[PDB]
C-alpha cells in the first residue's frame, strides 16, 4: 500500500507512417506544489525505444535503474548485442508488465502509467501501455493521465484507425503532438510549459529533442472578460 | 453528457448530444437536452436529467411573467441570476450544470452555470462528462472573430468529439443558433452520424408463438 | 434494504402500427420470499394507461394519486386526459418529491384521441420525462428488457405480431430475473379498442 | 487505500453448434469513461483446437490465458504430445482459478471448441472456478443484455408451437454456422446501441475440425 | 410478537397470532392476544416492534368505531382495509414509522363472501387465499400451496390450521407458546378456546 | 488562487491570477476574481467560486441601497459588510475576500478577510492557496508610499512566483487601479511574467 | 439452492434444484447439484458454487485414495469427515458450503451426514439445505412418513424441490432426482420445472393461489 | 541435521546395517504367537540370570496398541518403545479421522512402514 | 448448541444437555448428543461455536483414551479437567481460538467421591456442587441454591433436574427440544432414555 508523493503528469504518444512519437513534460510536482523543474520522464533505451513514465517519481527513478540494469544484462555473453541480439521495444515492455502485474499482486505497487515507445527490428512500429494494475493495452494514440481526457481526442482526429498510419507523416504527427501539449498546459493544473519529446523512425533512428516549450499561445481574448455575470467594468 | 457554447460575429451558438444513461444503460438515444428559457434565450443542460428540465422550466415560466410584466423582452443575465440564485440556495443538491446562451436588447451572451450556483462568462465553454474532450477541440479550432458557419462546424466537431471518445455521451448532435435581429433557429438533429446498421435477422414470430391462459376486452368508455 | 428492488416486477411498452402495447409481471414478494401472484401494475385512466414498477406501497399510492387528480381534470375540464397531458402531470408530481422520493419505475401509455397517434414514455423516480418512438422498459429486469427489446423490436408492427413481440421480450427478460415474473399480462391497445391477455410463464 | 482490481469492460459470448463452436467478443478496451483500445483483442487461440476468452479485469484476464497456454505446452512435454481435450482443458482452468480463492482473478472465462466425439462444445467459469458446459454463455459487461436473448433464440425459451394451445414446445435443433454468426452480430449491435462499455469492433473466433478461423465486424464507436 | 397466520376459506375467515411476549432472555407472557375487533365483522391481528403494535391497533380500531357511531353503518372489510394502509403509508414517511405488520380478516356482508387482507409496516396490500407475516410464511406458505383448496369448510380450515402450527412448532427456533385462533364469519368473531 | 491587494501613494492597486480548478482540471483559464461592489470599492475573491459571487452579489446590493439613502459609503463600510456575511454564516461558507476602495479622506485602504470572518486592515495583503509561496518575498520589498509604477512591478513579480509555484494559480495576471483618477484595468499575459 | 435427502424404508431419496444466482441475476439454469463420487455415495451442493464443485470432486479422490490403500469402499462417516476436516481447517477464511453426503455400506446401511462450512457434521434422518430450505421442510415434514413406497418418497422429493423452486426467488430451473438402495444410487431423471408446476397443478389440484 | 546413509548397499547387493538389526533380533528373548479357532495368544521368554527383579512394575513384554490390538517383539527393548508409541498415536489418529478402530493388517503395515522408513533415511540406523 | 447443565449429588454426577442444533431459522436436528465419553468414568458435555465444539471434545477424547493405553490407567477426574483447563488455556491466546465450554462429570474411583468441573472458553476452572453454561444459569442457578441439598440421592437429583428443565422451558425464548440425561457414578455411565 502505497501514495505517491512527487509526480509527473500526462505522457503523450502516437504512430505515424514510418514510426512513433512520445512526448512528456518536465515537471515533478508535490501536490499542488511545482516542485521540480528539470525532470526528465522520456527515458531512451538503446537507439530504437523510448520509455514514457508517469506518476510517482521515486518509482519512475527506480524503473530507470532497472532499464539501465536490462541493458548491461543483455550485453553479458552476448556478441550480437548491438545486432540481432539487441533489446527490442516488446522485450522492454514485456518486463516492465511482469515487474507491473507483481508488484500489484504483491500489494506493494510501482505507481505508475507508462508508455513503451519503439520501433521493432523488422520496422514495425511498438506503442503500449501499462500502469500499477498491470493492465496492458495498444492503440494507435496512446496517454496517460488527463492526456488520455484531451489528447488522444485531438490525436485520435489524426490517427483514428490501422489504415489512417501509413497516410501520417511525421511533420503532421509532430505537430499534432506539440498542439496536444499546448492543450495540456492550457488546462492541466499539474503541467507545465517545458517539455520533452523524441521521435523513434525506421530510417532515421532515435531523435530526442529536449527543453522544447509551448508556444503560439492564444491569451489576448482574457482582456475583454469582465466579471461572472453583469458586471460591466 | 457533452455540451458546448460558441459566441460568433452576430451571435451565439449552443450545442448538445444526444444520448441519456442509467448507470451504464443507455436510456435514451436521442433526447433534447437544449432547452428554451425563452424565445431567444437557449440552455443546455448537464447532471440530474430530472434537476436541469425542472430548474429550466421554472425560470423560463418566470422569465415570462417577468416578460409580461416589464413589457420588455427578457435578458439572459436575468435568466442567469435566476438560475444561480436557485441553484445556490440548495447548495449544489440540485445537480444542475447549465450552458445559458442568448440574444436580448443588450446584445449576445455566452455564460455557463455549476451546481452549487457559480457562474462563468466565456467565448467558449463546454459541461458534462465528455467536456474534456470537448475543450481539446475548442482549444485547438476557436479564433476571435468566427463567422456563423464557423461557429456551428466548432460546436458541431466539439460535441462529436464528445460522442466518439466519452462513454457518456453518444448518438447525435443537436444545434440551436441564436442570431441578433434574427429568430432563433434550433436544429434538432444536426447530426445524426450514428444510425443502426440493418439487422442481419427478422425476429417477428409465426402468430401463437406465445401461450396465452385467458382473454378479455377491456372497458375504456364510461 | 434498496427500495427499488425489495418486491421486484417490470413493466414494458412498445408502439406499433396505430397502436399500442403495455405488459408487465405479477409478482410482488419480500426479497426471496413469493408474496402475490396478483399484483398487477398496471392502470388506466379514461383511454391513458400507466404501468408502475418499484416500491409496492408507492405504485399503490401513485395510482389512487393520479386517480384522484385525473378525476378532478375530467370533472373541470369536461374531457379526459391526454397521454401527453398526463406523461406531464406525472413528472410534476414526482419532482414534487424531490427530496423525498416515491420509489417507483412509471411508464405512461396510450393512444391521444384527437391526433390518432401511438404515444409511450417513460420516467425515473423523480420524474424525468424519457420519450420514446420504439419502446420503455422498467423493473428489476431493466437490463434484461433493453437487450429483448433492442433485437426483438421493428417499427410499424400490426396489433397481432406486436403482441408476440412484446410478450417475447417480457417472459425472456423475466426468466433471467430472480424478483420477475410468476405471470404476466398484457395490455393491447387500439384507437376505440383494447385487448387484455393473460401470458402462460414458468411459474418459478 | 491501494485498490488491485479494475474494470476494463467489453462483453464476450460463445455459441455451440453441432460440429462447431464459436466464440465472440468486442474489441473494445475502457477504463471508466475513456476508451483505452478500440482493437484489444480478448479472444485467443490457446492450441489443440482451444479457444479462450477472460473477460473482465483485464490485466487477470491476460495472467490466467498466459497461464492456461502455458499449462497447454506443458501438458504435452509431460504427456508424449497428447492432444489436450477440451473437458480436460476445462478442470485445468477450475485448479488455476480456484488457485488464487483467495485473492481471485476478476474475470469471467468462456472456452470453446470440439469435444471427444466432434461436437461443438462451449464451457464457463465464475471468477473462483465453478464451471459448466452449456450450448449458449454470454459473459462481461452486457451478458445481462445478450443472454435472455439467446435463451429465446438458440434454445428456443417460450416459444411453443403455434395452434397447439400451448402445449407443445418448439423442437431443439442444432443451428448452422450461418445462422449462429447471424446471432452473434445481432447480439453485439443490440448491445452496442443500450451498453456505453461495448463498441467499436466485434471478433468471432469459429473452431471446427479443420482448425480455427476468423472474422472480423466493425460496430458503432460511441 | 411474532407469529400471525390468516386463512380464508368458503364462508369464514381463520387468524391465527402467537400467545409468547419476550423480551430479553425471558417469555413475560404466553397468553397474549395479538388483535382487536374493529368492527363486529372486521378482525385485525398485529405484529412487529413493541409498543408500537398495541398503539398502531388500537388507534385504527377507535377510528373504525367512530366511522360506526357517526353514520350508523359497518365499513366493508376493503374499505378498512385501505383505510388501515393509507395510515401505514403515511407513517412510513414520518419522523418515526410504526413499525407494525398486519391481518385483516373480515366477512363483507353485502356480497356474503370472507376476505383476508395482508398489510405490511410500508403499507403494502394484498388480498389473499392465504397469508402471514415474519418468518412464518417461509414455512407455511409453502405448506398451504400444497394442501389448500377454495372450497374448503371451516372445520377443514381448523385441521389445515394445525398442520401449519405443528411445523411451526417443529422447525421454528423460538418457542411461540402456541397459538389463538379466531374465526371471522356471518355471524361475527368468535374464539376458538380449546387449540 | 492568488490574490492581492498594495495601497501606494496615488490610492490602490487589486491583483489577482486568473485560473479556476476542479480538483487538478482547470474550468476556466481567463477567470475575473476582480469584482466591483463599488464605483471604487472591489475585492479580490478566494475560495469557493459560488460562495464568494453569492456574497459579492449580496454586498453589492447593500452598497446600491446604503448609496441610495445615505451617499457613498466609507471602505471600512464595505468590509463590515463582508465581514458581517462571512461572521454570521461561517459554518456555511468557503471564502477568503480581500476589500479594497479609495476614498478622497482616507485615500487607499486594504482590508483582508479570512475564513474565520474576521476583519483585518493592512498596508498590503495576500491570500489564496498560492500566496504561501510569496510571504517571505513581498515582505522583504513591500514599501509604504510607492509609486504607481513601482506597485505594479510589486504586484506583477509576486503573482509570477505565485503562479510559478502553486499549481492552483495561473493564466493571466489581472489588475485594477484605483485613484483619484478613476479606475484603470489591466491585463498582463504568461509571454512577459513567466520570464521575469 | 434448495437441497434435500430424507431416509426411509427403501433406502435414501436425494433432491435438488439447478439454479446459480448472482445476486438478483439468474446465472444459470442447468447446474448439476448433485455430484457422484462413487456407485455408492453422492453428495449435494449449496453455497459457494465453486467451494462445492472444487471441493466435493477433491473428495472423490480421497475417497478413490481410501479404496486403493485400504482394498474396501470408504464408510460414509468416513468420506463426510475428510471433508468436515477439510473445511474446518479453513475456518473463517470464508467458505461458503452446505453440504449433504449420503449414500450405503454393509456396516452402516444407508446414511445421510449433514457437513458445513463453519464444520458443523451431524448424521440424521432428513435434511434440508439452501436459500429455499424451510420451503422444502414445509412440504416435506407435513407427507412424511418412514413406510413410504418408493415411488411415494421419488414424488415427496421431487415434490418438494418444486415447492421451494416456486416459493423462493433463488430457487428454481429444474428437479434433479436420485435413490440410492443396497445396490447403490439411480438416476431418476433431470424434471423442468416448466412444465413440472402445470402438470402438478393440474393432476394434484394444488397451488390454487396460482392464476390457472 | 546429521545427514549420513548409514543403511547403504554393498556389492554383493546387501543392506548390512538392516541385516546387522536382524543380528540384534536373534540376540533379544524369545517370542511366539499362535493364533486358534477363536482367538490368539502371545508367548513370550524372560531370561532367568535377573533375580531380585520388581514384575509389578517392570515393563512388560506384550503391549496393548489399543483395546482389540497387542503387540510382543524381540530385539532391543529401547527401540521397541518408539514403535509401540507411534502405533499407539496412529492407533487414536484412526479412530478419530475414520471413526472406527484399526484393522491389525493396517495397524501392521504402518508399524511396517516406519521400520522401512528407518532404512532409507539419512542420519538413523 | 446452547443449554449444557450438570449436577453433583452424594454418589453420583448428573449431566443434562439439550438436543436442539439451530442454523438460521431451522432447527436441522433435536435429538443431539452434546457429549463425549473421555473415559470410563469420566464424562464431558459442551457447548459454544459450531464446529469447533466436536472438534474439541473428539480431540480431548483422543488424548485422555491415548493416555489410557499408554499407561493401562485411568487419570483422575481432577486429572482430565486440568488438562483440558491447559488446552483451552492455550487455545485462548491461539490465532483462532476454541469457542467452546465444558462441564466435566466424573466419578474418582480412589477416593470414591463424584466430582463436577465447569470450565469456559477462557480456560476458567471451577469445581461446583451445581453448575451450567450459558443463559441456562441465569435460571438454574438461584433454583438449585434453594432445592439443592449435598447429600441427595441420584433419583432426588433428577427430580431437582426436571425443575431446572420444567424452569427452562417456561422462561427461554428458544426451543431447546429437551434434554439428553446421563449418569456418572462408580459403575461408570450410562444415559436415561426416558427424559
Ligand atoms: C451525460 C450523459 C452524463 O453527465 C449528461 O450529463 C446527461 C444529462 C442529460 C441527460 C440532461 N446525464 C444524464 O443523463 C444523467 C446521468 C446521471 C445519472 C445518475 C445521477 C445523475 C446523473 N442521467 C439521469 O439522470 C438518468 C435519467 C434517466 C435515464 C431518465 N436518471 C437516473 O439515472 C436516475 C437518477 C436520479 C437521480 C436521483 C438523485 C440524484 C441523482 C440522480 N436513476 C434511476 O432512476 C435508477 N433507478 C430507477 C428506479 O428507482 C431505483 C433507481
Ligand atoms: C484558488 C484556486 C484556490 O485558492 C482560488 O481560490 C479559486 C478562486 C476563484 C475561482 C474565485 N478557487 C477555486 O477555483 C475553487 C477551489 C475550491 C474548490 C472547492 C472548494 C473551495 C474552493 N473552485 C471552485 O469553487 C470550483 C468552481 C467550479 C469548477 C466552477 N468548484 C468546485 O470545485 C466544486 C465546488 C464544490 C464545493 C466544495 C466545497 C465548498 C463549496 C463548493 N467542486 C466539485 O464539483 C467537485 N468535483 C466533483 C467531481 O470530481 C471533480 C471535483
Ligand atoms: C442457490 C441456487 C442460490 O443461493 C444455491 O445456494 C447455489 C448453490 C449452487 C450454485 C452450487 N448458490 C449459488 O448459486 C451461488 C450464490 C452465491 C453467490 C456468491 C457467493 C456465494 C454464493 N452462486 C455462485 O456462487 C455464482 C455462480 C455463478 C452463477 C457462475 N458465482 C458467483 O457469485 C461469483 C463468484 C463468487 C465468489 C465467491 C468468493 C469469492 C469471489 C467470488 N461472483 C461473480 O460472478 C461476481 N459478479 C457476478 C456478476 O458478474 C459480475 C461479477
Ligand atoms: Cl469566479
Ligand atoms: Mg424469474
Ligand atoms: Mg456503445
Ligand atoms: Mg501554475
Ligand atoms: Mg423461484
Amino acid at each position: 500500500t502505497q501514495q505517491p508523493i512527487v509526480t509527473g503528469t500526462s505522457v503523450i504518444s502516437m504512430k505515424y507512417d514510418n514510426g512513433v512519437i512520445i512526448a512528456a513534460d518536465n515537471l515533478g510536482s508535490y501536490g499542488s506544489l511545482l516542485r521540480f523543474n528539470g525532470v526528465e520522464r522520456l527515458i531512451p533505451v538503446g537507439d530504437n525505444t523510448v520509455v514514457g513514465i508517469s506518476g510517482d517519481i521515486s518509482d519512475m527513478q527506480h524503473i530507470e535503474r532497472l532499464l539501465k540494469d536490462l541493458v548491461t544484462e543483455n550485453a553479458y555473453d552476448n556478441p550480437l548485442a548491438d545486432a540481432e541480439e539487441a533489446l527490442e521495444p516488446s522485450y522492454i515492455f514485456e518486463y516492465l508488465a511482469t515487474v507491473m502485474y507483481q508488484r500489484r499482486s504483491k500489494m506493494n505497487p510501482l505507481w505508475n502509467a507508462i508508455i513503451v515507445a519503439g520501433v521493432q527490428s523488422n520496422g514495425d512500429q511498438f506503442l503500449r501501455y501499462v500502469n500499477l494494475l498491470g493492465v496492458t493495452y495498444s492503440s494507435p494514440t496512446l496517454a496517460t493521465g488527463f492526456g488520455a481526457h484531451m489528447a488522444n481526442p485531438l490525436l485520435r482526429k489524426v490517427v483514428d484507425r490501422e489504415s489512417d498510419i501509413p497516410k501520417t507523416t511525421v511533420q503532421v504527427a509532430e505537430e499534432a503532438i506539440v498542439n496536444a501539449m499546448r492543450v495540456l498546459y492550457y488546462r492541466d493544473a499539474r503541467s507545465s510549459r517545458n517539455f520533452s519529446l523524441a521521435i523513434i523512425d525506421k530510417n532515421t533512428g532515435l531523435t530526442f529533442k529536449k527543453n522544447l516549450q509551448v508556444e503560439n499561445m492564444k491569451w489576448d481574448f482574457a482582456k475583454d472578460i469582465k466579471g461572472y455575470g453583469t458586471q460591466k467594468i | 453528457t457533452t455540451i458546448v457554447g460558441v459566441k460568433f460575429n452576430n451571435g451565439v451558438v449552443i450545442a448538445a448530444d444526444t444520448r441519456s444513461t442509467q448507470g451504464p444503460i443507455v436510456a435514451d438515444k436521442n433526447c433534447a437536452k437544449l432547452h428554451r428559457i425563452s424565445p431567444k434565450i437557449w440552455c443546455a443542460g448537464a447532471g440530474t436529467a430530472a434537476d436541469t428540465e425542472a430548474v429550466t422550466q421554472l425560470i423560463g415560466s418566470n422569465i415570462e411573467l417577468h416578460s409580461l410584466y416589464t413589457s420588455r423582452e427578457p435578458r439572459v443575465v436575468s435568466a442567469l441570476q435566476m438560475l444561480k440564485q436557485h441553484l445556490f440556495k440548495y447548495q449544489g443538491h440540485i445537480g444542475a450544470y447549465l450552458i445559458v446562451a442568448g440574444v436580448d436588447p443588450t446584445g449576445s451572451h455566452l455564460f455557463s452555470i455549476h451546481a452549487h450556483g457559480s457562474t462563468d462568462v466565456g467565448y467558449y465553454l463546454s459541461l458534462g462528462s465528455g467536456s474534456l474532450a470537448a475543450m481539446a477541440v475548442l482549444e485547438s479550432h476557436w479564433k476571435q472573430d468566427l463567422t456563423k458557419e464557423e461557429a456551428i462546424k466548432l460546436a458541431s466537431d466539439a460535441i462529436q468529439a464528445g460522442i466518439w471518445n466519452d462513454l457518456g455521451s453518444g448518438s447525435n448532435v443537436d444545434v440551436c443558433v441564436m442570431e441578433i435581429g434574427k429568430d432563433a433557429e434550433y436544429l434538432r438533429n444536426y447530426l445524426t452520424p450514428n444510425v443502426r446498421e440493418e439487422k442481419q435477422k427478422s425476429y417477428k414470430f409465426p402468430r401463437g408463438t406465445t401461450a396465452v391462459l385467458k382473454e378479455s376486452i377491456v372497458n375504456i368508455c364510461d | 434494504s434498496d427500495p427499488s428492488s425489495i418486491n421486484g416486477g417490470i413493466v414494458v411498452a412498445m408502439t406499433g402500427k396505430d397502436c399500442v402495447a403495455i405488459a408487465c409481471d405479477l409478482r410482488l414478494g419480500s426479497q426471496s420470499l413469493g408474496v402475490s401472484n396478483k399484483f398487477e401494475k398496471i392502470f388506466h385512466y379514461g383511454h391513458v394507461f400507466l404501468g408502475i414498477t418499484g416500491l409496492a406501497t408507492d405504485v399503490t399510492t401513485l395510482n389512487e394519486m393520479f386517480r384522484y387528480k385525473t378525476n378532478l381534470y375530467k370533472l373541470k375540464e369536461e374531457r379526459a386526459i391526454e397521454p401527453e397531458t398526463f406523461t406531464q402531470l406525472v413528472s410534476s408530481s414526482l419532482y414534487e418529491r424531490r427530496f423525498g422520493p416515491y420509489f417507483v419505475g412509471p411508464v405512461v401509455a396510450g393512444i391521444n384521441s384527437k391526433s390518432g397517434k401511438p404515444f409511450i414514455a417513460g420516467f425515473d423516480l423523480i420524474g424525468c420525462i424519457d420519450e420514446a418512438k420504439d419502446f420503455i422498459v422498467s423493473g428489476t429486469a431493466s437490463d434484461q428488457l433493453f437487450g429483448m427489446c433492442e433485437s426483438l423490436y421493428e417499427p410499424n408492427l400490426e396489433p397481432e405480431d406486436l403482441f408476440e413481440t412484446i410478450s417475447q421480450a417480457l417472459l425472456n427478460a423475466a426468466d433471467r430475473d430472480a424478483l420477475s415474473g410468476w405471470g404476466a399480462v398484457v395490455y393491447i391497445i387500439k384507437k376505440d379498442e383494447v385487448v387484455k391477455r393473460y401470458l402462460k410463464m414458468r411459474q418459478d | 487505500q491501494f485498490n488491485p482490481y479494475g474494470d476494463n469492460g467489453g462483453t464476450i459470448l460463445g455459441i455451440a453448434g453441432e460440429d462447431f463452436a464459436v466464440l465472440a467478443g468486442d474489441t473494445r478496451n475502457i477504463t471508466d469513461y475513456s476508451i483505452n483500445s478500440r482493437y484489444e483483442p480478448k479472444v485467443f487461440d490457446c492450441g489443440d483446437n482451444i479457444v479462450m476468452s477472460a473477460n473482465g479485469f483485464a490485466a487477470d484476464g491476460d495472467a490466467l490465458v498466459k497461464r492456461f497456454k502455458n499449462s497447454v505446452k506443458w501438458y504435452h512435454f509431460d504427456h508424449n504430445d497428447k492432444k489436450l481435450s477440451i473437458n480436460s482443458a476445462a478442470r485445468n482452468i477450475q485448479h488455476l482459478l480456484y488457485g488464487k480463492r483467495f485473492f481471485p482473478y476478476y474475470v469471467h472465462t468462456i472456452i470453446a471448441g470440439l469435444d471427444e466425439d466432434g461436437k461443438g462444445a462451449v464451457y464457463s467459469f465464475d471468477p473462483v472456478g465453478s464451471y459448466e458446459r452449456e450450448q449458449c454463455r454470454a459473459g462481461g459487461a452486457a451478458a445481462s443484455l445478450i443472454m435472455p436473448f439467446l435463451d429465446n433464440q438458440v434454445n428456443f425459451k417460450n416459444q411453443y408451437e403455434p395452434g397447439t394451445n400451448g402445449k407443445v414446445k418448439k423442437p431443439l435443433k442444432y443451428l448452422s454456422v450461418e445462422e449462429v454468426i447471424k446471432l452473434v452480430r445481432d447480439s453485439f449491435t443490440s448491445a452496442t446501441e443500450r451498453h456505453i462499455q461495448v463498441g467499436d469492433g466485434l471478433e468471432i473466433l469459429i473452431v471446427t475440425k479443420d482448425g480455427v478461423r476468423k472474422e472480423f465486424y466493425e460496430l458503432k464507436r460511441d | 410478537m411474532d407469529i400471525i397466520l390468516g386463512i380464508r376459506v368458503q364462508d369464514s375467515v381463520i387468524l391465527a397470532s402467537s400467545k409468547a411476549v419476550t423480551r430479553g432472555i425471558s417469555v413475560l407472557k404466553d397468553s397474549d392476544d395479538k388483535t382487536r375487533q374493529l368492527s363486529p365483522h372486521t378482525l385485525m391481528s398485529f405484529a412487529g416492534e413493541a409498543g408500537d403494535t398495541v398503539q398502531f391497533a388500537e388507534y385504527i380500531q377507535a377510528n373504525i368505531q367512530l366511522y360506526s357511531i357517526r353514520e350508523d353503518y359497518e365499513l366493508s372489510p376493503q374499505a378498512v382495509s385501505s383505510f388501515v394502509r393509507q395510515e401505514l403509508a403515511k407513517s412510513i414517511r414520518s419522523r418515526r414509522p410504526y413499525q407494525v405488520n398486519v391481518l385483516i380478516g373480515g366477512y363483507d356482508k353485502k356480497k356474503n363472501k370472507p376476505e383476508l387482507y395482508q398489510i405490511d409496516y410500508l403499507g403494502t396490500k394484498v388480498e389473499l387465499p392465504y397469508g402471514a407475516h415474519g418468518y412464518s410464511g417461509f414455512y407455511t406458505f409453502s405448506l398451504l400451496d400444497h394442501h389448500y383448496r377454495p372450497d374448503m369448510t371451516t372445520e377443514e380450515g381448523l385441521d389445515l390450521l394445525k398442520l401449519c402450527v405443528q411445523e411451526l412448532e417443529k422447525r421454528m427456533p423460538m418457542d411461540f407458546k402456541g397459538v389463538i385462533v379466531k374465526i371471522v364469519d356471518k355471524d361475527g368473531i368468535r374464539q376458538v378456546d380449546d387449540f | 488562487t492568488s490574490i492581492m491587494a498594495v495601497t501606494f501613494k496615488d490610492g490602490v492597486i487589486l491583483g489577482a491570477d486568473s485560473r479556476t480548478t476542479t480538483g487538478a482540471y482547470i474550468a476556466n483559464r481567463v477567470t475575473d476574481k476582480l469584482t466591483r461592489v463599488h464605483d471604487k470599492i472591489w475585492c479580490c475573491r478566494s475560495g469557493s467560486a459560488a460562495d464568494t459571487q453569492a456574497i459579492a452579489d449580496i454586498v453589492q446590493y447593500h452598497l446600491e441601497l446604503y448609496t441610495s439613502q445615505y451617499g457613498t459609503p466609507s471602505t471600512e463600510t464595505a468590509a463590515s459588510v463582508f465581514k458581517e456575511l462571512c461572521y454570521e454564516n461561517k459554518d456555511n461558507l468557503t471564502a477568503g475576500i480581500i476589500v479594497a476602495g479609495y476614498d478622497d479622506k482616507n485615500k487607499g485602504e486594504v482590508y483582508t478577510i479570512p475564513l474565520g470572518g474576521s476583519v483585518h486592515k493592512l498596508p498590503y495583503a495576500i491570500a489564496g492557496s498560492g500566496s504561501t509561496f510569496i510571504y517571505g518575498y513581498c515582505d522583504k520589498n513591500f514599501r509604504e508610499n510607492m509609486s504607481k509604477e513601482e506597485t505594479v512591478d510589486f504586484i506583477k513579480h509576486s503573482l509570477s512566483q505565485a503562479i510559478k509555484w502553486d499549481g492552483s494559480s495561473g493564466g493571466v495576471i489581472r489588475m485594477v487601479v484605483l485613484t483619484a483618477a478613476g479606475v484603470e484595468r489591466l491585463i498582463f499575459y504568461p509571454d512577459e511574467y513567466e520570464q521575469l | 439452492t434448495t437441497t434435500l435427502a430424507f431416509r426411509f424404508q427403501g433406502g435414501i431419496i436425494v433432491a435438488v434444484n439447478s439454479r446459480a444466482t448472482a445476486g438478483n441475476w439468474v446465472a444459470s439454469q442447468t447446474v448439476k447439484k448433485v455430484i457422484e463420487i462413487n456407485p455408492f455415495l453422492l453428495g449435494t451442493m449449496a453455497g459457494g458454487a465453486a467451494d462445492c464443485q472444487f471441493w466435493e470432486t477433491w473428495l472423490g479422490s480421497q475417497c478413490r485414495l481410501h479404496e486403493l490403500r485400504e482394498k474396501e469402499r470408504i464408510s460414509v462417516a468416513a468420506a463426510s469427515k475428510i471433508l468436515s476436516n477439510l473445511v474446518y481447517q479453513y475456518k473463517g477464511a470464508g467458505l461458503s458450503m452446505g453440504t449433504m453426503i449420503c449414500g450405503y455400506t454393509r456396516k452402516e446401511g444407508p446414511t445421510i451426514y449433514y457437513v458445513d462450512s463453519d464444520g458443523t457434521r451431524l448424521k440424521g434422518d432428513i435434511f434440508c439445505v439452501g436459500s429455499g430450505q424451510t420451503f422444502a421442510y414445509g412440504v416435506l415434514d407435513s407427507n412424511y412418513k418412514w413406510d413410504l413406497s418408493v415411488e411415494d418418497a421419488l414424488y415427496l422429493g421431487k415434490r418438494s424441490i418444486l415447492a421451494a423452486a416456486h416459493r423462493d426467488a433463488y430457487s428454481g430451473g429444474s428437479v434433479n432426482l436420485y435413490h440410492v438402495t443396497e445396490d447403490g444410487w439411480i438416476y431418476h431423471g433431470n424434471h423442468d420445472v416448466g412444465e413440472l408446476f402445470w402438470k402438478v397443478k393440474e393432476e394434484e389440484g394444488s397451488f390454487n393461489n396460482v392464476i390457472g | 541435521g546429521y545427514d549420513r546413509a548409514l543403511s547403504i548397499f554393498s556389492p554383493d547387493g546387501h543392506i548390512f546395517q538392516v541385516e546387522y538389526a536382524l543380528e540384534a533380533v536373534k540376540r533379544g528373548t524369545c517370542a511366539v504367537g499362535v493364533k486358534g479357532k477363536n482367538c490368539v495368544v502371545l508367548g513370550c521368554e524372560r531370561r532367568s540370570t535377573l533375580k531380585l527383579q520388581d514384575t509389578r512394575i517392570t515393563p512388560s513384554k506384550v503391549s496393548k496398541i489399543d483395546s482389540h490390538v497387542v503387540l510382543s517383539f524381540s530385539g532391543l527393548n529401547a527401540d521397541s518403545r518408539i514403535l509401540i508409541e507411534k502405533a499407539r498415536v496412529e492407533a487414536q489418529s484412526h479412530r478419530l479421522t475414520l471413526e472406527d478402530p484399526v484393522t491389525v493388517e493396517y495397524l501392521t503395515r504402518y508399524v511396517a512402514g516406519v521400520q522401512q522408513r528407518y532404512t532409507q533415511s539419512g542420519g538413523v540406523r
